């Protein structure tokens, strides 16, 4: 069985700047319920600071994969365990501010 | 028994709901220091069960210009949740910001 997953892009602060529509079946929100909000707004209070430090570090890691596990509040107000794997991308023909590409998968914590 | 007044503080928010200012009175009530609040959205703090409700209040605020939140919980700085009620007012200029008058219910 296919794990449920969706791709997102975020600025270095955590604000969703792009949301793949597979999010509906993964966490239940439409893309535009997520766009322009910070990912920490959907995160469990105990996991918020981990996730903010994860965004802070992924940009120091030379574009390698940083993984994080956290609880995300579905559109049912239920906590789902997410594994978000993330990495920076910066087009090397430019000097534009990097951004962060994430894949977001509902996983088991067990 | 605290005065209702000693349970009331103001905050100001950008239209994205991030804190831009908070009264120091919030420290005695909820534990936060106002400066660690700035740049964070209110949504970071609402109990999950009040979240969709606050989202609706926000929509009303953006449509009508002023709203009463009715009851919700804020994650305290040192664990647990404080109940509150807020009056929110949009200050438009010639939207510029949201003024929040916040009353702590749970003494
Ligand atoms: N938790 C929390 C919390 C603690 C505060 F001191 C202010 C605050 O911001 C609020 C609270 C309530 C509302 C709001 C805000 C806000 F400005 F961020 C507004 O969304 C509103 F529309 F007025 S509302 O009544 O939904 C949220």
């Amino acid at each position: 069985c296919q794990p449920t997953r969706f791709i997102s892009r975020h600025n270095i602060e955590g604000i969703f700047t792009f949301v793949d529509h597979r999010c509906v079946a993964t966490v239940g929100y439409q893309p535009q319920e997520l766009l322009g909000k910070n990912i920490v707004e959907f995160c469990h209070p105990e996991d918020q600071q981990l996730l903010r430090d994860s965004f802070q570090q992924v940009v120091k890691l030379k574009g390698q994969v940083l993984s994080v596990m956290f609880r995300f509040r579905s559109k049912n107000q239920e906590w789902l365990w997410m594994r978000t794997s993330s990495f920076t991308f910066q087009n090397p023909y430019s000097d534009e501010i990097e951004y962060i590409i994430c894949t977001n998968t509902n996983v088991k914590n067990s | 028994f605290k005065g209702l007044d000693s349970k009331t503080f103001l905050s100001e928010h950008s239209m994205d709901m991030k804190f831009t200012y908070c009264d120091d009175r919030i420290t005695e009530l909820i534990g936060y220091h106002p400066e660690e609040l700035l740049g964070r959205s209110a949504y970071e703090f609402y109990h999950a069960l009040d979240s969709e409700n606050m989202t609706k209040s926000h929509q009303n605020l953006c449509t009508k210009g002023q709203v009463v939140s009715g009851q919700y919980r804020m994650l305290a700085k040192h664990g647990g949740y404080v109940w509150l009620e807020t009056q929110g007012t949009v200050i438009y200029n010639p939207p510029q910001c949201i003024m929040c008058v916040n009353y702590v219910l749970s003494e």
